[PDB]
């Protein structure tokens, strides 16, 4: 007898991507974004 | 740690994450180590000026 | 040691979106007040 | 607890061709059960493991079926390393039962067996017993039954055998059969005859002598 | 590689006791059940004992419980029986056997009954050790058919289970076959080794069967030769 509870999982692949990421006034990235993400990014 | 240089250490404010060893500027020169034997950061500042 | 416990109940494959997850440090070097690319 | 059962149970084959052996159980087990293989003389080896997986070393001509129930195990093309006594095994809930084996026997074209009588030695009736020795040589269907009759009385239970392993040469049994009497009840009878029954023999044979008579 | 040894076994006379031990060699002890398992000469495969770890759930057979005990020695690396009042039942090789793999843990291996000892034989009887007696069972015309004639020698009532009879110190090989001993009522064993040799052949060449005793020290040389 063996009960599973009502947890989640979530799963996505990687790509090759280039990030523009800016860290803080301490270390710690605070933001990131992600070109070839429409033409404004 | 093998890394060579000139200049003039100061006791910093960085606080470095537990896997970090040394701080680089945007030009990409070492601006902060960690002490190895003391755990403690180090400013680098260059020497010739004006 | 084995037993498979399955229910053939297939299940139609759910999807989400991820708005900005998944950022960690490709690196182990230091660095304040920058955007690295 | 939780039994087993072998069906075979002295299978006889020739070399290079299929074999099946089908094994049941009392529960339901899901997938644990092992295949063992026993040659005379050594200790038991694992052939299959989780009812359909090979362990490392093991050739590519057993197979492994399994269900609930109705396991199966399967040879084929056979080879001569082959021949031994193989044991189902469940490792479902313990204790860990065992089924009854499965001796595996090499073909062998009809043989009659030689047959042959041997009276007691004058030295043993001095001592005051007497064995009477019956051979049966070469003979590749052991389903042989072997009769004493002494004085035409059929002797029931005061009869040995034993039986060789099959030839590595020609693939033959060789069976004796010994009779045990006292000297008192030995000088009480006339005819020592050994009656032998076989596949190769259209008729019984019977062996005898005649106690004293040179 | 990955081993288990054992000791302890040999002859008893009944109602007395006995203690087999087996060692281990390249395991983890703690992570597996062990097991105890006989084998009757002449029969099949049987279960004996079954042990888990730290020895709280043990499992005896139905012939045995009342009678014999198991331990282990997780620091040792070692298993006991503790067998007592023997019966004549008992008279088996036996194998320590590891197949347990302990399901609340991370072990390695296979699921079942992978690695097995060596045996140790243990026989029951209040028997002690006896010498063999031989007589020769000459080449007869009732042995005779066509072109060959056999001829053998007879080995009975000794105890000590391994007995050997040759035929000319090693010499013939055609032929000669000595069958399975036989234990009777007396509790003594015997047996009887015969070699098929041409006809023409009776008395003209030599057949002297050589019988040695190895437990005991006897060594006799018996020459078979055709009914007077
Ligand atoms: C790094 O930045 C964080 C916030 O961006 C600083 O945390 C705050 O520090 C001020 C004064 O230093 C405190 O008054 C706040 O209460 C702090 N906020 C939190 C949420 O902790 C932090 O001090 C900075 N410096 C480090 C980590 O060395
Ligand atoms: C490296 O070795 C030095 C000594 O060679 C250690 O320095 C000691 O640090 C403690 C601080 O807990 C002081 O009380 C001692 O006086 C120090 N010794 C000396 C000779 O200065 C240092 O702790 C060592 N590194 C680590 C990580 O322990
Ligand atoms: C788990 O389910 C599978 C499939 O239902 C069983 O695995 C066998 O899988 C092979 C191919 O991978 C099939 O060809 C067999 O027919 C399957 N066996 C049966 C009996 O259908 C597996 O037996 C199940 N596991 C347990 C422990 O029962
Ligand atoms: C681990 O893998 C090696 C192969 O890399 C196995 O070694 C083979 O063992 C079989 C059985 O004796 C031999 O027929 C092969 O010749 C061996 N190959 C080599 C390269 O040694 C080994 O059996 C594996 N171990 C286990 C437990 O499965």
């Amino acid at each position: 007898g063996w009960t599973a509870g009502a947890a989640a999982y979530y799963v996505g692949y990687l790509q090759p991507r280039t990030f523009l990421l800016k860290y803080n006034e301490n270390g710690t990235i605070t933001d990131a974004v992600d070109c070839a993400l429409d033409p404004l990014s | 740690n093998g890394l060579t240089g000139t200049g003039v250490l100061t006791e910093s404010n960085k606080k470095f994450l537990p896997f970090q060893q040394f701080g680089r500027d945007i030009a990409d020169t070492t601006d902060a180590v960690r002490d190895p034997q003391t755990l403690e950061i180090l400013d680098i500042t260059p020497c010739s000026f004006g | 040691q084995c037993v498979n416990l399955t229910t053939r109940t297939q299940l139609p494959p759910a999807y989400t979106n991820s708005f900005t997850r998944g950022v960690y440090y490709p690196d182990k070097v230091f660095r304040s007040s920058v955007l690295h690319s | 607890d939780i039994v087993m059962t072998q069906t075979p149970f002295t299978l006889s084959a020739s070399v290079g061709d299929r074999v099946t052996i089908t094994c049941r159980a009392s529960q339901g087990i899901r997938n644990d059960l092992g295949w063992y293989q026993q040659k005379p003389g050594k200790a038991p080896k694992c052939l299959i493991y989780a009812a359909s997986s090979l362990l490392s070393g093991v050739p590519s001509r057993f197979s492994g079926s399994g269900s609930g129930t109705e396991f199966t195990l399967t040879i084929s093309s056979l080879q001569p390393e082959d021949f031994a006594t193989y044991y189902c095994l469940q490792h479902n809930s313990y204790p860990w039962t065992f089924g009854q084996g499965t001796k595996l026997e090499i073909k062998r074209t009809v043989a009659a067996p030689s047959v042959f009588i041997f009276p007691p030695s004058d030295e043993q009736l001095k001592s005051g017993t007497a064995s009477v020795v019956c051979l049966l040589n070469n003979f590749y269907p052991r389903e042989a039954k072997v009769q004493w009759k002494v004085d035409n009385a059929l002797q029931s239970g005061n009869s040995q055998e034993s039986v060789t392993e099959q030839d590595s040469k020609d693939s033959t049994y060789s069976l004796s059969s010994t009779l045990t009497l006292s000297k008192a009840d030995y000088e009480k009878h006339k005819v020592y005859a050994c009656e032998v029954t076989h596949q190769g023999l259209s008729s019984p044979v019977t062996k005898s002598f005649n106690r004293g008579e040179c | 590689e990955v081993q288990l040894v054992e000791s302890g076994g040999g002859l008893v006379k009944p109602g007395r006791s006995l203690r087999l031990s087996c060692a281990a060699s390249g395991f983890t002890f703690s992570d597996y059940y062990m097991s105890w398992i006989r084998q009757a000469p002449g029969k099949g495969l049987e279960w004996v004992s079954y042990i888990s770890s730290s020895g709280s759930t043990i499992y005896y057979a139905d012939s045995v419980r009342g009678r014999f005990t198991i331990s282990r020695d997780n620091a040792k690396n070692s298993l006991y029986l503790q067998m007592n009042t023997l019966r004549a039942e008992d008279t088996a090789v036996y194998y320590c056997a590891r197949g347990g793999w302990e399901l609340r843990s991370l072990a390695g291996g296979y699921y079942g009954m992978d690695v097995w000892g060596q045996g140790t034989t243990v026989t029951v009887s209040s028997a002690s050790t006896k010498g063999p007696s031989v007589f020769p069972l000459a080449p007869s015309s009732k042995s005779t058919s066509g072109g060959t004639a056999a001829l053998g020698c007879l080995v009975k009532d000794y105890f000590p289970e391994p007995v050997t009879v040759s035929w000319n110190s090693g010499a013939l090989t055609s032929g000669v076959h000595t069958f399975p001993a036989v234990l009777q009522s007396s509790g003594l064993y015997s047996l009887s080794s015969v070699v098929t040799v041409p006809s023409s052949s009776l008395g003209t060449q030599t057949y002297i069967c050589n019988v040695n005793h190895k437990p005991s020290n006897t060594k006799v040389d018996k020459k078979v030769e055709p009914k007077s």
